[PDB]
């Protein structure tokens, strides 16, 4: 390995307030996890409301 | 495709009928 | 005996004078040939416009429906790009009963116009406010009639007056694919057109068929405006598993369609997918009123692609 | 088989509510235009 932080090879996919670092965090997850995987890959679900500032906060 | 050749049975056909009355 | 055989000569010839006098005589404009023609139907296939404003004034129904058809004269003016005698005829008291009438086989004015690609006669008919998208007994709408005789000005403006770009759930971008019309592909792209979408008879999208056709500009270009790689048709296969019925690798669209199939994409494009489906793939002018920079607009738009 | 502060896969061992819910597991008001 508000706040949070989380294995570096997670983070790898790469301290914008709460709810924005909230999901950027989730995405680094989902990312890896099914990256270069063997299922189908889930949505990763993206409310409407953050949705403008979580677009913002990607600078990926 | 088969749908486009239905599609082009149907201007066949409408090109037929506009020009069937000199035929 | 004489008097139908003298004024139709008047007509072919040209000879409107003529046509003036015997209507004033009591000869009526409204018989009809053994085809259902009528004299507006001659004078509109032969180009003759002074004949068709007399015959309009004098009474002559330019309603009728032709026994080879079900053609109005406006259908065969449609068909020879007769802008001017069309517009004495919608400029008439039967403008709403001709604008929009059905052949037997379903086929409206712009229907006709749009098949031929008389873009003049289409402006015409949605200055007139003709239904853009009226259904032929196939379920066709004009649009597609220009699509596959590849109308590409006609496209354009039906497009404009806000033609379905989505008609039997992807249709255009199906053209696009299948012909691999990449122009086209491009164009329906950057109008708005869902790249998510299967077609009814066996679920296909764009993105399976961009596989079937192992063509690599369609698939990236669909891929690059947000086609689904994990969609699956009737028969269960992903865009990728398509490109494996024909297997053997060594070619650039399963090499890209198994870069994108696997590793799911950026969260800056995904923010994108869900922003502009959220204000709507066809009102996508809504985005210049947003609270942006121009960047990031331009990025929303696919501009610099 | 797969406080004002805040994950892992699986033992409450933490050297810093099995007992479907997955990786992926204020807002403003959003503009008039994604209403």
């Amino acid at each position: 390995y508000h706040e949070f932080i989380v294995k570096r090879e997670h983070a790898l996919t790469s301290n914008i307030p709460s709810h924005v670092l909230s999901k950027v965090c989730m995405y680094f997850t989902y990312k890896v996890r099914y990256t270069n995987s063997s299922t189908e890959i889930p949505e990763f679900p993206i409310a409407p409301e953050i949705a403008l500032e979580l677009l913002m906060a990607a600078n990926f | 495709r088969q749908e486009l050749e239905s599609l082009m049975k149907e201007q066949d056909l409408l090109e037929t009928k506009l020009r069937s009355y000199e035929r | 005996l004489q008097e139908e055989l003298q004024i139709q000569a008047a007509v072919a010839a040209g000879d409107v004078h003529t046509v003036r006098k015997m209507l004033e005589q009591g000869y009526s404009p409204n018989g009809r040939d053994a085809n259902g023609w009528t004299l507006l139907h001659f004078s509109a296939a032969r180009g003759k416009e002074r004949c068709v404003r007399v015959f309009l004034e004098h009474g002559a129904d330019p309603t009728v429906k032709d026994l080879i058809g079900g053609f109005t004269a406006l259908h065969y003016a449609a068909m020879h790009g007769r802008a001017r005698i069309a517009r004495l005829m919608l400029e008439s008291e039967y403008r709403s009963d001709i604008i929009n009438a059905k052949s037997n086989d379903g086929w409206t004015p712009l229907h006709v116009a749009a098949h031929y690609g008389r873009d003049s006669f289409v402006r015409l008919l949605l200055e007139f406010k003709a239904e853009v998208d009226p259904l032929s007994d196939k379920g066709t709408t004009p649009l597609q009639l220009a699509i596959i005789r590849e109308r590409s000005s006609c496209v354009k403006i039906l497009l404009d007056h806000n033609a379905n770009i989505d008609i039997q759930n992807g249709f255009l971008l199906r053209y696009a694919v299948i012909k691999s019309n990449h122009s086209y592909c491009r164009m329906f792209l950057q109008r708005g057109a869902d790249t998510n979408l299967g077609r009814l008879e066996d679920g296909q999208t764009p993105l399976h068929l961009s596989a079937l056709r192992d063509d690599v500009l369609c698939a990236r270009m669909l891929y690059n405006y947000g086609a689904d790689t994990n969609t699956r048709n009737y028969e269960g296969q992903t865009p990728l598993a398509v490109s494996i019925s024909i297997s053997g690798s060594s070619r650039p669209c399963l090499d890209f369609l198994q870069e994108v199939t696997r590793q799911p994409r950026n969260l800056q494009d995904l923010c994108r997918i869900k922003i502009r489906q959220c204000i709507g793939l066809q009102n996508l002018k809504l985005l210049d009123e947003l609270p942006i920079a121009k960047v990031m607009k331009d990025y929303l738009k696919h501009k610099f692609d | 088989m797969d406080h004002k502060t805040t994950f892992t896969d699986a033992r409450i061992v933490e050297g810093i509510d099995g007992e479907q819910t997955r990786p992926q597991a204020s807002p403003p008001e959003l503009p008039d235009v994604m209403k």
